[PDB]
């Protein structure tokens, strides 16, 4: 947030985005890592609950 | 049509790139006037502000 | 002591060279392949390996393939196109931007 | 402008070399200096003229360059792909194309992004006599390119030294000792 | 034009562009401007006697314009040209008819330093 709202604008420092289209294939299932590891809480103490 | 088959016919068109040359001028030399690390030292440098330079 | 060439397009430099050496790989491996039908069958430029109707094998342009790769050290894209004769393993070779 | 000029003559100049040195004597490719002298002022200049300055020397970009024995100097600052080299094993007699720009998505290898990416570095086309394991260089700073020679620990000295890799460096390592902490004082 | 190249503790480098009349030096004490004409920063062999503050009536950096901007020339520097130097400093235009072109590729972009 920071470095977007003090550099990224047109007046500072604009980047020239040369990048034509995306080439992820596995940034999904990496970042899923926590909402997965969410998910293990949930059941966890719901289970233990239960 | 005797005089028709008598002779060539007009072409059809063709999209076959025949000896294609770069769109874009010269590609940027190793050393000389103007190389690829002057192009290359301008990302960094890059603003458009609210008044000329 | 014979000092190797600085030069590195040798193979596209020399067609003829290129040629020759492409003509004794893949006749060495079809005569060690298939010898009943290549002992006798002189190998050259204008030589191809199909049928008399036009069908290709398979598994002889696979062995010339692996020939053509075990000579030139470099690696044949199969998927991409099937060495059914002299020429196109010639243009092959040639295309390979390191072969030697 | 009278002071200026009369401390002129005991002002001094000096030598506008830094640490980056002189690229002609650690690269093949860069020609010796050359001092041009332009010619003599245009007396008209008209609006469509074109100039008179002596021409240099043009050098396109070459598709490959060969091994250098120990001295070599990457054109423009490469990527750094990684920290410490790739094990590979090399065949006896192949032409291999080590990547330099280090952006190559084949691995150490040229993959051709070189020539989209705005860059002088080439790809190092060479051959080996005998073939094994061979640790090729990652970092793409080796002065004994393709092969590695232990100055990716230099580069990660350096990383360490500059003020914001020290800190980047030990930001993590008190965040991983967080975790070692809270181990340590689980039982209270 | 002068382009004068700075980088922050961060990495980050910044170059600006600045015309020549836009300087003003100051005093050693930096409390008052010194005399242009006048000035006495640079020792007999033309180096630096002291850390010299300049300041820029305006200063466009990261194409953002800033009024009154001091900059600093710490005498712990190798000063190149020292006529040129005092020329940009107080704020004079330099005739480069008398000029000569050396081509030499020995710097790279973005390249290292010991200013880290
Ligand atoms: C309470 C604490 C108090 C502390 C107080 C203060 C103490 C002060 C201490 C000061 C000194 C600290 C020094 C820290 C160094 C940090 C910097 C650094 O190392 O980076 C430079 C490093 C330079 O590297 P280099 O030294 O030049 O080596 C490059 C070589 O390519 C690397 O390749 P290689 O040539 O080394 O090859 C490795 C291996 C390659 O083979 C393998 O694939 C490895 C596994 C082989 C099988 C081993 C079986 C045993 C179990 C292994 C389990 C892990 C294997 C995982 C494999 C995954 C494969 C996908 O070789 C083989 O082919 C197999 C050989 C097996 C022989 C068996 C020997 C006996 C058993 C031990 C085997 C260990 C093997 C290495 C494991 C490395 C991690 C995976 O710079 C980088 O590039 C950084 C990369 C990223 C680093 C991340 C990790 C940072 C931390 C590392 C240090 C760990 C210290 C932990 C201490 C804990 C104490 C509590
Ligand atoms: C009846 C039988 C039943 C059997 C059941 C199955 C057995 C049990 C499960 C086995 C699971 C194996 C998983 C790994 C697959 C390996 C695939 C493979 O062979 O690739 C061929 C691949 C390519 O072969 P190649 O093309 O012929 O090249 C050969 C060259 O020698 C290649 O040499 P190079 O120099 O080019 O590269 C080698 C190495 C050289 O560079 C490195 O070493 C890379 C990383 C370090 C760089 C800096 C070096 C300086 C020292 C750093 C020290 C780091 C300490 C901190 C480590 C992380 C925190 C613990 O670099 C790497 O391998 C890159 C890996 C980077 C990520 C490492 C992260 C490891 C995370 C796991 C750590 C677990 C620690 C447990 C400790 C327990 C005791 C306290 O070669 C290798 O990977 C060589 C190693 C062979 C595999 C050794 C595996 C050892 C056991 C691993 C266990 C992992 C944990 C358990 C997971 C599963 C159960 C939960
Ligand atoms: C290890 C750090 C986290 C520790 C705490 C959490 C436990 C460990 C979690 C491990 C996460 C591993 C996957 C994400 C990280 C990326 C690793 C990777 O390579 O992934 C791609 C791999 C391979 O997927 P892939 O091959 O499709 O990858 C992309 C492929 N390309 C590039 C070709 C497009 O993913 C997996 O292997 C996931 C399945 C694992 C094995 C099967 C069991 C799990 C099945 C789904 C579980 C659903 C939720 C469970 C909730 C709990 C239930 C009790
Ligand atoms: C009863 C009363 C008891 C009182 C006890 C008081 C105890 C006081 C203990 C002081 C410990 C000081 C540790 C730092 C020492 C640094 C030395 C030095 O200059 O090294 C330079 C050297 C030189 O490194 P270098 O040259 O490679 O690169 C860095 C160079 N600079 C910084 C100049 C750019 O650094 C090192 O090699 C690393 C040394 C260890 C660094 C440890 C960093 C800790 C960061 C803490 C951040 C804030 C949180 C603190 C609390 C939590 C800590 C886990
Ligand atoms: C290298 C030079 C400097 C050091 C030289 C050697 C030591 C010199 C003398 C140091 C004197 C001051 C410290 C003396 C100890 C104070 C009492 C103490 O630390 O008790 C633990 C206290 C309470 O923790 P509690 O949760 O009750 O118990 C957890 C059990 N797992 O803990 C707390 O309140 C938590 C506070 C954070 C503690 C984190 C580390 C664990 C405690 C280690 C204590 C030993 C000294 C550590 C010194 C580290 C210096 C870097
Ligand atoms: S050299 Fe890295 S992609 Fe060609
Ligand atoms: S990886 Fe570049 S020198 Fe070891």
């Amino acid at each position: 947030i920071l470095k977007v709202a003090r550099f990224r604008v047109l007046k500072m420092r604009p980047k020239i985005s040369t990048s034509y289209r995306p080439h992820g294939k596995w940034g999904d299932f990496l970042a899923c890592i926590i909402p997965l590891i969410w998910c293990i809480n949930i059941l966890t103490n719901s289970n233990l609950i239960l | 049509v005797q005089s028709q088959h008598s002779v060539p016919a007009s072409p059809i068109r063709n999209q076959r790139h025949i000896n294609p040359v770069r769109e874009s001028g010269p590609l940027p030399s190793y050393d000389g006037t103007y190389t690829m690390e002057d192009i290359r030292a301008v990302f960094y440098n890059t603003t458009v502000g609210r008044d000329y330079c | 002591y014979n000092f190797p060439e600085y030069r590195t397009g040798g193979v596209q430099a020399n067609p003829g060279i290129t040629a020759k050496r492409i003509i004794k790989c893949i006749g060495e491996r079809l005569r060690k392949y298939d010898p009943a039908r290549w002992e006798n069958v002189p190998i050259t430029f204008k030589t191809h390996f199909r049928d008399e109707n036009g069908y290709s094998d398979v598994a002889t342009s696979i062995q010339i393939h692996d020939a053509l790769e075990r000579e030139f050290g470099i690696d044949i894209k199969d998927r991409l196109a099937l060495v059914t004769d002299v020429e196109t393993a010639f243009y092959i070779v040639m295309s390979h931007h390191d072969p030697l | 402008m009278s002071a200026i000029l009369k401390r002129a003559a005991k002002y001094k100049r000096v030598s506008s070399i830094l640490c980056e040195g002189e690229a002609h004597l650690r690269d093949p490719f860069t020609p010796p200096p050359v001092i041009l002298k332009p010619p003599a002022p245009r007396k008209d200049k008209k609006p469509d003229d074109i100039t008179d300055f002596p021409a240099q020397k043009l050098i396109p970009l070459p598709e490959s360059i060969p091994y250098q024995e120990g001295k070599y100097r990457p054109a423009s600052i490469p990527m750094v792909a990684g920290f410490f080299p790739y094990n590979c094993y090399l065949q006896q007699g192949k032409v291999y194309s080590w990547c330099s720009c280090g952006i190559s998505q084949s691995g150490p290898w040229c993959d051709g992004l070189c020539n989209s990416v705005v860059t002088r570095c080439r790809p190092v086309v060479f051959n080996v006599s005998q073939s094994g394991y061979y640790k090729i260089c990652n970092c793409k700073f080796s002065a004994n390119a393709p092969f590695c020679n232990n100055t990716h620990r230099k580069m990660v000295r350096y990383h360490h030294q500059t003020h914001r890799g020290f800190y980047e460096i030990w930001g993590a390592a008190l965040f991983v000792l967080g975790w070692v902490y809270m181990g340590f004082n689980y039982y209270t | 034009v002068a382009k004068i190249e700075t980088q922050s503790l961060a990495g980050d480098r910044f170059t600006s562009w600045v015309e020549t009349y836009q300087f003003h030096p100051l005093t050693q004490d930096q409390k008052n401007f010194d005399n242009q004409d006048n000035a006495e920063f640079l020792e007999d062999e033309g180096q630096l006697k002291y850390e010299l503050g300049v300041q820029l009536d305006n200063l466009q950096e990261m194409g953002t314009t800033s009024q009154d901007i001091v900059i600093n020339f710490m005498k712990e520097g190798t000063v190149h040209h020292p006529e040129l130097f005092e020329a940009i400093v107080k704020g004079y235009n330099i005739d480069t008819s008398d000029y000569v072109i050396n081509t030499a590729n020995n710097l790279r972009a973005r390249e290292g330093n010991h200013n880290h």
